[PDB]
């Protein structure tokens, strides 16, 4: 019967980099999803299956705040269905997404003069990822067929590449602070309810 | 397979290239900006991280084969890699090749004139000697700043260009090219399928041919500047003969706008100057890009991003900031379009202004490619959208609706010739010259004109090509050509030539688009969306497609056709032949404004030809010289009781033949201008022409002097 900290997965301090997005798990609370959707700091609140329009007075087992930071350009490519670099390698959301995705520009606190350059993105992977999987691996990333043995260099990369933030940056270019609600609906308590 | 390889190359060089050029953009936009030494460091310093990037780049793409991959796409972006910025030169040659553009680039920018009769008032190039070459009448002044200027500082070149074009060919030749030429016109090398490819060659062999369409044009433009020019020089042209190279209204001839004053078809009536309606009317350096902004949003364009607004330097600032503002247009990437210029509220500022954001337009159409082929489709695309904005803005139409002009304007046919003039001093006098001068380079570069042929071969073309005459002659101690910017700083100059063909294609295809009815140098584009589609689906594929099909789906033809451009100036055409009745269309290729005042010596053939004991060298022309200024000196100090010290320095030798024949002329020692007339020199020889036939064994049937 209490409220659901959102103010952790909204305004933290610094958020996740995409290869190794966050996931806060929320339960046992009262969530008003009134606020996220009537609030004017988001550049980006799609929802897919449920309706933004009050559906807070839904219930739920667990509702998922999944966090991480891309470029605008890439703010597409958090939906179902969608292929990319960030889709495929990073974060894949399911054909069948039963949630939300809120996105807002991120200019002011992750761009810095001479570049911010803490988040970074995966560029290759030997295959896409499943919905929801997570691959904060670092190993060499084969091309060739000359085996790497764990070094980079010819047909041989280091998968992890940095995003380049700075503030003068356009606008497709600039850091995006996203967060994805996922809602499960188990044949269970359903303790995240919401009037 | 090898195709994934480069794909996945690619990808990472993507990802680590576009933030190392743009800290490195930025770099030089801190220090463009912000002129100090610290942004002189933090711009070299980005520089540097972004060559040697480059190169081990270009070195890690070598070795991907381009016979095996099945994508065009893909094949554009390794080719670019690897054509360009290699190494192929040793550590020794490569620093010796740095300092020779290194010092070619400082002797250029610091190099003076001094005068001849003061010599502590030394005058640089700029802004010196371009205010005397662009505005003064004074025909010996101009000589004096023409052949001054080839002589202080075009002299110290020839010795740094001979070693130039060695390194340079050493260097091409390295990247399996034919000359350093060859390795220039690879730009224009296209793949295409569904069709024959572009050449290297044929560039060559297009060029020669749209020079000889244009011929006609500009040898009736050649002929009526040449009368003109004869009321305000009476006694220096020849009404047949070649044009005298320092009468161009600039140093070198590169565009004759300079000469509208002296040739302008009806001066009672004025050109179209806005400039007083913006300043009365209160514009401003926003109102003008905002107007422009407008134009460009009204042709089915984007309007400008908040970022180029916010970050570009549109005026000259406060607080004692250096800038470096000569109007260009900056895609630094990563979506960040700025614009550097110190525009003032003028009419020519507001053209520019248009010519600025065109390229931005372009700038951000092919945004969306990769970061190899954002950029027009050739080197004479970019500069060619800049200026087919600028030609449908200055017309009285667009003025007339933006409240620039009143509505009660007329637009009579007396003006539009004084319109298509002012244009054509500019756009069509500048071609041949563009075209000559890379020939030059290209014949150079092959080998086809041997260092002591250069000046030689240099001024033939300038007579036969451009029609305009040196007013000395010049050996091979001069690098004439070097004293443009462009030659002394290693850029192409056939980018200005393309530029120019393309243009028109471009402009006469948009005003068929738009409907436009009448002449076309009276079109407009404003306001048509169906023509700023077509438009902008060009500017979109960037360099990822054949420039041929690029140009293809614009104006309809693979083909670069100089069609366009003599149909923009057939009123100007039609007016020249009739305003050409009276005089010589055409010119004389042997005419010299130093030819009637010289005189013509015969070398003698002591033996039949080639037995080379006698058969004098750069040697004995000194030895010759020298006792024609002995001569000179001993007639002035016996008949006329002046002391006159002459030199070899003062006695200029032409139409020099292979230890054959010469011609030869005097000039009175610190003044260039005034020639010792003829008579007076052949009266000079004749006191001492039993001293001359001495020192040479000659005699007098041998040592012959025509007159
Ligand atoms: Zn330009």
């Amino acid at each position: 019967t209490n409220l659901c900290p959102f103010g952790e997965v909204f305004n933290a301090t610094r958020f996740a980099s995409v290869y190794a997005w966050n996931r806060k798990r929320i339960s046992n609370c009262v969530a008003d999803y009134s606020v996220l959707y009537n609030s004017a700091s988001f550049s980006t609140f799609k929802c897919y299956g449920v309706s933004p329009t009050k559906l807070n007075d839904l219930c739920f087992t667990n509702v998922y705040a999944d966090s991480f930071v891309i470029r605008g350009d890439e703010v597409r490519q958090i939906a179902p269905g969608q292929t990319g670099k960030i889709a495929d390698y990073n974060y894949k959301l399911p054909d069948d997404f039963t949630g939300c995705v809120i996105a807002w520009n991120s200019n002011n606190l992750d761009s810095k003069v001479g570049g911010n350059y803490n988040y970074l993105y995966r560029l290759f992977r030997k295959s896409n990822l499943k919905p929801f999987e997570r691959d904060i691996s670092t190993e060499i990333y084969q091309a060739g067929s000359t085996p790497c043995n764990g070094v980079e260099g010819f047909n041989c990369y280091f998968p992890l590449q940095s995003y380049g933030f700075q503030p003068t940056n356009g606008v497709g270019y600039q850091p995006y602070r996203v967060v994805v609600l996922s809602f499960e609906l188990l044949h269970a308590p359903a303790t995240v309810c919401g009037p | 397979t090898t195709e994934d390889e480069a794909k996945k190359f690619l990808d990472k060089f993507n990802s680590k290239a576009e933030d190392l050029s743009y800290e490195s953009s930025l770099a030089s936009w801190d220090y463009n900006t912000n002129i100090s030494d610290e942004n002189v460091q933090k711009m070299d310093e980005a520089g540097a991280k972004w060559s040697a990037f480059y190169e081990e780049q270009s070195k890690l793409a070598k070795n991907y084969p381009l016979e095996e991959i099945q994508n065009d796409t893909v094949k554009r972006q390794l080719q670019i890699l690897q054509q360009s910025g290699s190494p192929v030169l040793s550590e020794d040659k490569s620093k010796r090749l740095n300092s020779i553009l290194n010092a070619m680039s400082t002797i250029y920018s610091t190099g003076k004139v001094c005068k001849p009769n003061n010599p502590q008032e030394c005058l640089l190039l700029e802004p010196g000697l371009d205010n005397i070459m662009g505005t003064s009448k004074d025909y010996n002044e101009r000589l004096w700043a023409w052949e001054g200027w080839r002589a202080e500082v075009g002299k110290q070149l020839r010795p740094l260009y001979e070693e130039y074009v060695v390194l340079k060919n050493e260097m091409a030749r390295g990247y399996h090219y034919e000359d350093y030429g060859d390795y220039w016109r690879r730009d224009y090398e296209t793949e295409e399928s569904s069709g024959p490819g572009y050449s290297r060659d044929q560039l060559m062999k297009d060029v020669d041919r749209i020079f000889t369409e244009i011929k006609p044009l500009y040898e009736h433009l050649h002929a009526y500047v040449r009368a003109k020019l004869m009321d305000t020089y009476p006694l220096h042209i020849s009404p047949t003969g070649c044009l005298p190279a320092h009468l161009l209204g600039d140093m070198w001839g590169r565009f004759w706008t300079n000469l509208y004053p002296l040739t302008v078809p009806f001066g009672q009536k004025p050109n179209i100057d806005v400039t007083d309606a913006m300043l009365n009317q209160g514009w401003d350096a926003n109102r003008i890009f905002k107007e422009a902004e407008k134009f460009f949003v009204s042709v089915s364009l984007p309007k400008m991003t908040e970022g180029f607004w916010n970050k570009s330097m549109l005026t000259e600032p406060g607080d004692g900031r250096k800038v470096v503002c000569h109007p260009t247009a900056w895609d630094l990437g990563k979506g960040d379009f700025r614009i550097k210029m110190c525009t003032k509220v003028t009419m020519e500022d507001f053209l520019t202004a248009h010519h600025e954001m065109g390229h931005i337009q372009y700038d951000m159409a092919y945004a969306s490619q990769p970061y190899l082929l954002r950029n027009g489709a050739n080197e004479g695309f970019h500069e060619a959208v800049g200026e087919v904005m600028s030609l449908s803005v200055a017309t009285p139409k667009h003025l007339k609706t933006m409240g620039l002009l009143s509505p009660d304007f007329r637009e009579d046919d007396e003006t539009e010739i004084n319109f298509l003039l002012k244009q054509a001093l500019n756009i069509v006098g500048t071609l041949p010259f563009t075209y000559m001068l890379e020939k030059w380079r290209w014949m150079v570069f092959k080998g086809e004109i041997p260092k002591e042929e250069w000046m030689k071969k240099w001024w033939e073309m300038k007579r036969e090509i451009v029609g305009v005459v040196e007013p000395v002659p010049h050996d091979e101690t001069y690098c004439d050509p070097a004293s443009l910017f462009h030659v002394a700083n290693d850029y192409s100059f056939i980018r200005y030539y393309t530029r120019t063909i393309f243009e028109f294609q471009f402009h006469e295809a948009l005003c068929r688009i738009a409907q436009h009815n009448g002449p076309l140098h009276k079109c407009d584009i404003s306001n048509s969306t169906d023509a700023g589609k077509k438009l902008h689906q060009m500017l979109s594929v960037g360099k990822s497609q054949a420039w041929t099909k690029t140009l293809e789906d614009i104006v309809d033809s693979r083909n670069m056709d100089v069609g366009p451009l003599l149909r923009y100036f057939k009123p100007l055409y039609t007016w020249l032949q009739e305003q050409n009745r009276k005089s010589y269309v055409g010119w004389n290729t042997d005419w010299s404004p130093y030819a009637d005042q010289s005189i013509k010596v015969w070398i003698s053939l002591k033996s039949a030809l080639g037995e080379k004991a006698y058969e004098w060298n750069d040697n004995e022309m000194y030895l010759f010289r020298s006792s024609v200024a002995y001569a000179m000196r001993e007639y002035f100090l016996k008949t006329k009781n002046q002391t006159i010290l002459f030199g070899d320095e003062n006695v200029w030798v032409s139409n020099l033949k292979p230890r054959i024949s010469f011609n030869f002329h005097v000039t009175s020692p610190g003044n260039v201008s005034d020639i010792i007339p003829r008579p007076e020199v052949e009266g000079a020889i004749r006191m001492s022409r039993s001293r001359i036939n001495d020192a040479f064994r000659l005699d007098d049937n041998s040592l012959e002097f025509l007159g």
